[PDB]
């Protein structure tokens, strides 16, 4: 009886045909596309939504109710495990993981001689899976390590987040990066595919995060591992970076301009494209909410006054380590790092180096009517006349999101050298001085401000001499804060250093005066440094997922 | 005459159905059938949702309609309902199994009019109705909005003059220190450009109108001893209360039957062709009208559409949305045909071969005009979307029937073979960059921008072998045995076919000789039935692991398109990016039919010479191996959803129908038809992931297993705080203050957290009842139908936007009028929480505050008619001339606990208007 | 290696309304038929098509516009016309011999 | 009432034309000779490869 058997699936490919050798390359491309099309406005792979907990920025929008879960995260009060954003980001990151795993499973069943690039594709897929695992580990201390591509779906119910310890989970994450470094080519003709230098840098970052041990039930620092720091120093050697032709850009702003995409400092970035056959293009929809009110709506990701005061420098060109936040920065009487105007758009200054748009303290630039200030983030925003910006119900651009920057590699190397304390502090000081020298010369688009707004730029490298470990670490922290503002890494750095509680409490106390949202804010010592495991996931996998400490 | 005589069958009087004058015949019998819930939003079309015997499965629950022996599941709003002679609802699995393999959710049997033997009839029905918008939500005007904003500002302790919305408040303090408002003033223009003058706009009145409904039917019916025919024409038009929304329908039906030889070779056919053209309301139009403040003018200074400027909340102009949506008109051609041949080799043998066809063709052309309403714009985006959809279903049926009348033993043996075959397809073209921006010019050839092409197809087939045996002894003992073997293309070869038995017993107690002295008891019958039915209403691609090349061409909100296209080279596009495949679902080769076992016990009675009739039914439904689409575990990633037989539902229900018709000494004929029904639904088994995500209830907090389908868990609101002492004495919670909602401490741990939640919402009414009254007196007929629902709870979203300030995603939105009666030191006698601009207490959480008593009792239809005396009609050659005036949804009574209005539709769905209709019937 | 799909849809809808008034007379050997008529004809045509490229399996089951991964095109047009007629006809017969 | 099925396979391979047809005509006379209401309908489905 062929009555019930003529009909076949229409417009789809069955599961038994996806393993064919002629589709695997397609699947590889899939594993990249999920990193550009799998992020929503409230859950972006840049993780700016969950970085509002730090002291760098507030949460934009009309008010606190605009993203109430994110407001609760920012104030660290009234956070429930049954929140949609936490489960959503968990599910999206694991979706990326399983897409990479499917591509890996397709790759592993192919002959090496017929497909010469099997090892390189496998290394790339392992790199993407490790990147997703690393971001999950940053968001959640306890995660499920899905590193078996040849796993049946029915076995996925048997997985648990307590199978490996914290150190074991970090090692499992770093294994993929080690394999990628051992297998990735030195240089990639296609900028989308990661190179060996990117794998080495991300492996060094993973080892650096592994060094700050979080042993025990609680989330408190329990010591620094020397072997992890040695591995970091080994995998951050300047020879490896120079072999791939990576280095600091001549100007800071080129790291955040469409005209200078895929630059020397862009070690690895997510490739966002426009006019590519898509409905609106593979734009950065995750940053669509961050556009200012002049662009039309949602005014999200507004930098805080604390960051602006941190950008202020003294007469000697050094940051104010203790009196930066005592008084607000004054354009006429305070020396300022030039990096501020490449990061924060202050009122009375051109927006994204456009003289036709001037930021004002009115409703045209603020959606909350001064509740979250009038500062505008500029790193993810573009010029309104770019032609690279499109309206797809949310203003998004094709500017690439740089996951790894060479300045980050230098700062990790400096931090590892400082923590080692094996008579190599001067090398870290030299790296910090190199970063500061790069910052000082970054005035190719803001040179006229001195003769237009009375802006005084004063940045000088630190003198090369003997420095105490605590002083050098403080200077490294300040350089990281003033270098990676608005880049969604401040809270993770605070958690890794183990000083998140004190810094967050001080920020809450200081900003309660100028921001009412912090009136009842409070940070718990061992509860709010990591996002709780979603309650839906724990219910779905009974007796397998354990909630983080403090919940 | 029931078509089963031994099952739970409800016969609907079609004459009372046409009285309501509804386009959809199903919507007319909204509360006239026990254990059958009809929910209609109120749109111009008659589209409605039907639930028979409660919720019976975790899959599609629409019942299987049968028209002239052809089964279907499409709504009847697109078919002419004025040519129906009989309606029968088969709510029992045993009785409805023989009518198809899709009878798990119940079968509604609809018979079309046919020519009555030996006579001709023509009927012309005309009807003109006015529909008026009644459920007008009360929203704050300009002064009320300013007063509410000032109250919120002073309650929060902030300066009310910093609102930055043009409101300047003159205010002070009273003797007790409570703030008091003396007066308010407004800036003439909302923006510094003097382009948006301030105004007091009634948006609900602006977007609503008085709709006009027209109905014209003309039917002719032809009978003979030797054959028959019937031809009907119909036109319906309905303008909704919401502007630029309408629905019209043309219909033409032709039925015929011919008898050859003497009684052999009976060839018949029933065909109907319908053309429905509709413009629907945009999604959330009522929500948009409610949200936008009244200060925004309809038109700007330059004549363009008004919109928010400056600090006003970002909401589009509802009038502009309706104006731009008026061109999104879709045309739908429906085609329901059937041809059958019947052969009688001898007296007792019948062979029927039937072929039924259903062809549907939908063509739509949607337009996206550029709009600029203040700060609301789409960057001048103009686009056209031409969409075409085809549905083609055909069924072939073969029936062999034999009847025997040996002595007092009556035996009917029937066998049947049925094939059902459905194919669906759709495709659409998308174009952009238009210049003239008119529907005449917006065609894909005239575009000058990016173009997209979408297209898909699917289908399935069903095979059935069924048998039915009926035995009658002394016309007193009845036995029925039916057996079905059903297979579908949605299952694998191993689990393709399944067997379903059903048995029915019946005893006519009145026929027994031991109660001939009970003259009052005219008729009494006790029947029981136990049946099994199969359900397979799932996705066609259920057992396959789906990989699809989702390039990302489909529009997505928020950018979560999950497309497969990456600029691997890094050139910011400029061509065709490399693509791939993504997983949509994981295949499951072990899926099989879902088995629904139904046990029914009924008692039918008739007393006082067919004067007091009625029935009482009790049913127990148990659905097992329910085909449910479980989601992924969470680490399984995309495509982790798969179909599995891991479900279990239980439904225990009671139904009671009664009817009393009698005349009067002075010439009044009164007929009362009452009906009452109740049911309890429970979920016994459920997959762990399904219970975790809470798609069927529990809100993802607690498993819905062991509770009613759709039940919701939330907090408990124990009033509001009225003093600092009450806040201190109560258990600590975040955001606790004076005038805020107090939440009960369920576990008595001293702190309010996510663990202080309990079952608060149960979407099951205590009982639903209906009552129809028909009075005849001196050529005057009065019809009055009441429908009531008692014991039902409803989650109110309008309350969240009426009892709270700044409880929405964006602030400064327009709220309800009752918000003015909020708690304050000046007004302590109030339960509404005090106004605030910050939701520190997090009052948007699910709680008993938003749960309201939805019990209601409304007059669904009242009709007063006059019939012309027979002598005048015979003078005018008409056999019957009648006039009537009717009111639909005229009056309703609601519980005092329901703060809102229209308990039937307590949300932002389409409103239900009051219809005043005048009609005439001519029987030439 | 060019693979493409072209899904085309065309609709034609014509309707005519006609009114005829006829009178016949049989006076003696004179037969007279007088007819008048009013006619309206109304035709509307439309068509639209979608075009997709870059297919992999290359079978009719798989070739659908959603399954494509290349450049897409959209074509579409419409037209129509109407006709109005007022006509009259007179027939005269004498002795069934002269017409 | 008429039903019809036609199928033609051309001499050239992979070219064919089939057609289903259903026609229903009727007329009714009311009163004695006034009010003659009639109708003629036909529905056809032709599938062709050229
Ligand atoms: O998933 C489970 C659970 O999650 C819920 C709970 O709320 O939502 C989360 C779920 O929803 C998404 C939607 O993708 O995010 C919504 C979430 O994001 C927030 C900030 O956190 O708002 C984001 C901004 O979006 C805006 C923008 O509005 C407009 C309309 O296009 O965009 C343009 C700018 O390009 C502006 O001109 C326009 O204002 O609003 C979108 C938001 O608005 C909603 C929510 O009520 O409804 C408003 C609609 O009403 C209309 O009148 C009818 O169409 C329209 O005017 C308007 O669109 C809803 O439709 C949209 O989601 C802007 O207002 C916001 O600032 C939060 O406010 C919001 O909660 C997903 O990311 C996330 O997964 C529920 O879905 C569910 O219970
Ligand atoms: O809705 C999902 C499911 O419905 C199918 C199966 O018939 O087709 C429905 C398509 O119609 C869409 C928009 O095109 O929405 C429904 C609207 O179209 C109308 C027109 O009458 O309904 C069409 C179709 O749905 C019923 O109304 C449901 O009972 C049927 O009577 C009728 O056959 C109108 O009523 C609705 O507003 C959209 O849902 C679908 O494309 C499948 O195509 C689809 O899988
Ligand atoms: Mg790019
Ligand atoms: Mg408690």
């Amino acid at each position: 009886d062929d009555f019930l058997d003529r009909q076949v699936p229409q417009g789809i490919v069955t599961g038994d045909q996806i393993a064919s050798p002629e589709y695997v390359d397609n699947l590889v491309i899939s594993a990249y596309a999920i990193w550009a099309t799998g992020d929503d406005i409230n859950s972006s792979f840049s993780l700016w939504n969950y970085d509002v907990r730090s002291d760098d920025c507030y949460k934009g929008g009309s008010g606190t109710e605009d993203g109430g879960v994110f407001n609760a995260l920012e104030i660290s009060k009234g956070i429930n495990t049954t929140d949609w954003n936490i489960n959503d980001i968990w599910k999206r990151l694991y979706q990326c993981i399983t897409r990479a795993n499917t591509a890996l499973q397709s790759l592993d069943q192919m002959d090496e001689k017929t497909y010469p690039l099997k090892n390189q594709r496998i290394a790339e897929m392992r790199f993407l899976r490790g990147h997703a695992h690393f971001m999950l580990k940053q968001l959640f201390k306890k995660i499920v390590i899905v590193n078996d591509e040849n796993m049946e779906p029915d076995a996925y119910n048997e997985l648990s987040n307590t199978t490996y310890t914290n150190d074991e989970q970090w090692q499992k994450i770093a294994d993929d990066f080690q394999f990628a470094y051992d297998n990735l080519p030195e240089v990639q003709i296609e900028k989308g595919r990661p190179a060996q230098a990117a794998a080495a840098a991300y492996l060094a970052k993973t080892y650096l995060y592994k060094a700050y041990r979080q042993d025990g039930a609680d989330n408190a620092l329990t010591g620094i591992n020397e072997e992890d720091l040695k591995q970091v120093v080994k995998y951050t050697d300047p020879l490896i970076m120079a072999k791939g032709g990576y280095g600091l850009e001549t100007d800071y702003s080129m790291n955040f301009l469409p005209q200078y995409e895929n630059g020397a400092e862009s070690v690895w970035a997510i490739q966002y494209s426009i006019n590519d056959g898509t409905y609106n293009g593979n734009l950065n929809w995750g940053m669509g909410l961050t556009t200012p009110q002049i662009l039309g709506c949602c005014d999200f990701h507004k930098p805080s006054q604390n960051l602006v005061n941190a950008f202020k420098t003294d007469s000697q060109g050094k940051p104010l380590f203790s009196t930066y936040d005592n008084e607000n920065y004054e354009v006429a009487t305070d020396n300022v790092d030039p990096r501020l105007f490449h990061t924060v758009g202050m009122p009375g200054f051109p927006y994204k180096y456009n003289e036709g748009y001037i930021i004002q303290k009115n409703d045209d630039w603020s959606r909350s009517k001064g509740l979250y200030g009038y500062y505008v983030s500029l790193k993810e925003n573009v010029d309104p006349d770019c032609d690279c910006l499109k309206k797809g119900s949310y203003w998004a651009s094709s500017l690439n999101h740089i996951v790894i920057r060479y300045a980050d590699v230098l700062l990790m190397r400096a931090e590892a050298l400082i923590q080692l304390n094996d008579g190599r502090i001067t090398d870290a000081i030299s790296l910090i001085n190199e970063v500061r020298s790069r910052a000082a010369g970054s005035t190719m688009l803001i040179f006229n401000y001195k003769e237009d707004y009375g802006v005084n730029f004063k940045v000088t490298p630190y003198d090369l001499k003997a420095y105490a470990q605590d002083e050098a670490m403080k200077m490294l922290k300040w350089e990281r804060r003033v270098e990676f503002g608005m880049e969604s890494s401040r809270f993770f750095d605070l958690v890794r250093w183990g000083e998140a509680k004190d810094v967050i409490n001080a920020y809450y106390v200081t900003e309660a005066s100028r921001c009412s949202i912090y009136k009842n804010a409070g940070f718990t010592e061992n509860k709010n440094e990591y996002l709780p495991v979603p309650f839906e996931q724990i219910s779905a996998s009974n007796g397998n997922y354990t909630q983080n400490f403090g919940w | 005459r029931k078509a089963d005589l031994t099952g739970a069958v409800s016969v609907v009087k079609v004459d009372e159905i046409q009285k309501q004058g509804e386009n959809n015949p199903v919507k007319a019998l909204q509360g006239r059938v026990p254990g059958m819930n009809i929910t209609a939003d109120g749109n111009p079309s008659g589209s409605a949702t039907v639930r028979i015997r409660g919720i019976g499965t975790l899959n599609n629950n629409d019942p299987l309609y049968i028209i002239d022996g052809v089964p279907t599941k499409a709504g009847m709003h697109e078919l002419n309902g004025n040519d129906i002679e009989s309606i029968q609802v088969l709510k029992d699995a045993a009785s409805a199994s023989i009518y198809g393999s899709r009878a798990a959710n119940g079968v509604i049997i609809i018979t079309t009019k046919q020519g009555k033997k030996g006579q001709i009839k023509i009927n012309f029905d005309a009807s003109v109705s006015a529909s008026m918008y009644q459920s007008k939500m009360n929203v704050l005007n300009t002064e009320q909005y300013g007063r509410a904003m000032w109250q919120a500002y002073v309650n929060d302790g902030e300066n009310p003059n910093g609102n930055a919305l043009g409101y300047a408040y003159n205010w002070g303090y009273n003797a007790d220190g409570n703030p008091v408002l003396y007066g308010m003033t407004l800036s003439k223009y909302l923006d510094s450009k003097n382009t948006m003058p301030v105004a007091d706009t009634d948006w609900f009145d602006e977007i609503t109108r008085t709709g006009v409904i027209q109905q014209y039917n003309l039917s002719v019916s032809n009978g003979s001893e030797k054959g028959s025919s019937f031809f009907s024409l119909g036109y319906y038009k309905n303008l909704g209360v919401i502007k630029d929304t309408d629905f019209d329908r043309f219909s033409a039906r032709m039925n015929s039957d011919y008898k050859l030889i003497d009684d052999i070779l009976t060839i018949g056919q029933h065909f109907t062709l319908n053309r429905t053209s509709e413009v629907q309301a945009p999604g959330g139009i009522i929500e948009t009208a409610l949200d936008i403040p009244s200060a925004i003018p309809v038109y700007a200074s330059d004549g363009s559409w008004g919109g928010p400027v400056g600090g006003w909340p970002d909401r589009r102009n509802p009038r502009a949305v309706l104006e731009y949506n008026k061109d999104n008109r879709y045309t739908y051609w429906r085609m329901f045909g059937d041809a059958y041949v019947n052969l009688t080799p001898f007296k007792g043998f019948n062979l029927r071969s039937t072929f039924g066809l259903d062809y549907a063709n939908k063509q739509a052309r949607y337009f996206t005009y550029p709009y600029q309403e203040g700060t609301q714009t789409n960057n001048g985006k103009s686009a056209v979307e031409a969409k075409q959809e085809h549905w083609t279903k055909w069924m072939w049926n073969a029936i062999a029937t034999y009847q025997l009348e040996v002595g007092k033993h009556r035996g009917d043996v029937m066998i049947g073979m049925e094939l059902n075959r459905e194919d669906d397809s759709h495709f659409s073209g998308y174009k952009e960059d238009f210049s003239i921006l008119t529907p005449d010019y917006m065609w894909p050839d005239a575009g000058s921008g990016t173009a997209q092409a979408y297209g898909a197809g699917e289908g399935y087939s069903l095979v059935s072998f069924f048998g039915k045996m009926n035995y009658s002894y002394a016309d007193r003992y009845l036995l029925s045995l039916t057996l079905r073997r059903d297979g579908s293309s949605r299952f694998g070869k191993n689990h393709r076919y399944a067997t379903f038995p059903s048995v029915s017993l019946g005893w006519r107690i009145t026929q027994e000789n031991f109660m001939k002295e009970l003259t009052w008891l005219d008729d009494l019958k006790l029947r029981a039935s136990w049946g099994q039915t199969g359900n397979q209403e799932i996705s066609n691609l259920a057992r396959y692991t789906i990989y699809a090349p989702n390039y990302g061409t489909t529009d997505s909100f928020g950018g979560q398109s999950y497309g497969t296209a990456y600029d691997i080279t890094g050139s910011n596009g400029g061509g065709v990016l490399p693509s791939g495949f993504k997983r949509n679902q994981i295949g499951n080769d072990n899926i099989k039919w879902e088995t629904t076992t139904q046990t029914n016990v009924g008692i039918d009675f008739s007393l006082f010479k067919q004067s007091l009739y009625g029935s009482l039914e009790y049913y127990y439904k148990k659905a097992t191996d329910i085909l449910t689409e479980m989601a992924g575990v969470g680490v399984l990633g995309e495509g982790g959803s798969r179909w599995i037989n891991s479900g279990a539902m239980k439904n225990q229900g009671f139904e009671f129908n009664l009817g009393y018709r009698n005349k009067t000494a002075f010439g009044l004929t009164y007929d009362l038809n009452g009906n009452i029904s109740t049911y309890r639904n429970e979920i016994l088994e459920l997959p762990e992931t399904v219970a975790a995500n809470g798609k069927f209830g529990g809100n993802g907090v607690k498993s819905v297993v062991g509770h009613t389908y759709g039940a919701q868990v939330g907090y408990i609101a124990d009033g509001i705080f009225k003093s600092q002492d009450e806040v201190d004495n109560h258990a600590t919670q975040e955001g606790a203050a004076v005038g805020r909602i107090r939440y009960r401490d369920i576990d008595h741990n001293g702190v309010i957290d996510e663990r202080d939640q309990n079952w608060i919402y149960d979407p099951t009414p205590s009982f639903s009842y209906g009552l129809n009254i028909y009075l005849e007196y001196k050529n005057f007929d009065l019809t009055m139908f009441w429908q009531g629902v008692q014991g039902v709870d409803i989650i109110s979203d309008v309350k969240k936007k009426s009892d709270f300030w700044s409880a929405s995603n964006v602030g400064f939105l327009n709220k309800g009028t009752r918000l003015l009666n909020a708690w304050s030191p000046t007004n302590p006698n109030s339960d509404i929480p005090a106004l605030t601009r910050s939701d520190t207490n997090n009052e948007q959480r699910v709680s008993t505050y938003f749960v309201e008593n939805g019990s209601f009792l409304k007059l669904r239809n009242i009709q007063l008619g006059y019939t012309v005396p027979a002598v005048i009609s015979k003078k005018m050659r008409m056999d019957r001339l009648r006039f009537y005036c009717s009111a639909q949804n005229l009056l309703t009574i609601k519980s005092k606990n329901f703060t809102g209005e229209d308990p039937e539709n307590p949300n932002f769905s389409y409103p239900i208007p009051v219809n005043i209709t005048f009609g005439l019937n001519i029987g030439f």
